[PDB]
């Protein structure tokens, strides 16, 4: 597909407030159903986080990370970001950014398709 | 209308045809806009 | 949403004591049908 | 968490490989759930649909699986050039969890 989805980046190691951002090109907000966020710790196979909304109104979040991250949208251009905080964790861990491409994702799931590139913060 | 499917295949148990989940239009709190908001229901509750 | 697993409504019931009443209830309707005849029960007919 | 076959599995081109996750009844009773990873160094992405079949337009002529209470992918065709690594994904009824643990290492004679 149409797709320029790019980060901005931040080294928030000794400290707690991590908030990074992406921004597409390609389409619009409201042309697929969200957009999603995973992490992975260098060799570790995968952490996912809970999602947004977009275009809808209901978020969803992840369990061992309850009152912990919070996530919003901006909609000005294509700004879904982040402002995550107090984080205290070793998870010094890799990101990526995704669409959905999907069905019904709305109990569970059709495919995520996130195509992203390198979303990568390596904040001790 | 709602938009529709059959919830969680491959449980081969007795429960198989029950609990279909389904999906609509809504309006918002304020007239113009539109909101999606998404359910589980029973095979009894709605037909095509 | 669904937590937990999924499983269905059942509804146990004393089989012994079910019959002991149902021969109680048929020993007496008897009365009203002849002494010598035969009776079956079956299920429901049908409808909505 | 999800049981997923540690990377000991060996790769050639002989393609006698296969791939089983094993999942719990809350697991496997979620919906069809995989295949679809690729190298590393970069987001490892390939698509299938979702299950068993082929995938949005094309992305391989060359796949194939079944589910029991189980995740299979027996994988057999020379495609060695295709020297790529996988993982899983899931939704399981932890509270409401998309979920997984998956990762797989093969190699080539
Ligand atoms: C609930 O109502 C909203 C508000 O209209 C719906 O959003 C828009 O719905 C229409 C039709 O349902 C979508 O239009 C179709 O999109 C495809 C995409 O290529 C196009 O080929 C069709 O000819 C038609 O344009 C539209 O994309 C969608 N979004 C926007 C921003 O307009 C929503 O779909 C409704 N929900 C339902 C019916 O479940
Ligand atoms: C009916 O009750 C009698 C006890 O008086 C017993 O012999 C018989 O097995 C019972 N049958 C059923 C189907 O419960
Ligand atoms: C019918 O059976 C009942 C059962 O005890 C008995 O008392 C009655 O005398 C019988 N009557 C006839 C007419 O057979």
């Amino acid at each position: 597909e149409v797709q320029l989805l790019e980060s901005g980046p931040g080294l928030v190691k000794p400290s707690e407030t991590l908030s990074l951002t992406c921004a597409v090109s390609g389409g619009s907000i409201s042309s697929s159903n969200w957009w999603s966020w995973i992490r992975q710790p260098p060799g570790k196979g995968l952490e996912w986080i809970g999602n947004i909304g977009g275009s809808s109104g209901n978020t969803y979040y992840n369990p061992s990370l309850k009152s912990r991250v919070t996530i919003s949208k901006d909609t000005s251009k294509n700004q879904f970001s982040l402002k995550l905080n107090s984080v205290t964790a070793a998870d010094t861990a890799v990101y990526y950014c995704a669409r959905d491409s999907s069905g019904w994702p709305w109990d569970n799931r059709f495919d995520v398709w996130g195509a992203g590139v390198l979303v990568t913060v390596s904040s001790a | 209308t709602l938009q529709c499917t059959n919830y969680a295949p491959n449980l081969l148990s007795n429960m198989r045809g029950e609990l279909k989940q389904c999906s609509f239009n809504m309006t918002t709190e304020l007239r113009d806009k539109k909101q999606k908001v998404y359910s589980l229901f029973y095979r009894l509750d709605v037909v095509q | 949403d669904i937590i937990g697993d999924i499983r269905m409504a059942h509804c146990n019931v004393s089989k012994a004591t079910w019959n002991e009443t149902l021969g109680k209830v048929v020993k007496q309707l008897r009365k009203h049908f002849g002494n010598n005849t035969i009776i079956r029960f079956a299920q429901s007919s049908g409808g909505d | 968490s999800a049981l997923t076959q540690p990377p000991s599995v060996s790769g050639a081109p002989g393609q006698r490989v296969t791939l089983s996750c094993t999942g719990s009844t809350s697991n496997i009773g979620g919906f069809y759930v995989q295949w679809y990873q690729q190298l590393p160094g970069t987001a490892p992405k390939l698509l299938i649909y979702e299950n068993n079949k082929r995938p949005s337009g094309l992305s391989d002529r060359f796949s194939g699986s079944q589910s029991g209470t189980s995740a299979s992918l027996t994988i057999t065709g020379l495609q060695s050039e295709d020297e790529a690594d996988y993982y899983c994904q899931s939704y399981d009824n932890s509270l409401s969890a998309q979920v997984f643990g998956g990762g797989t290492r093969l190699t080539v004679l």
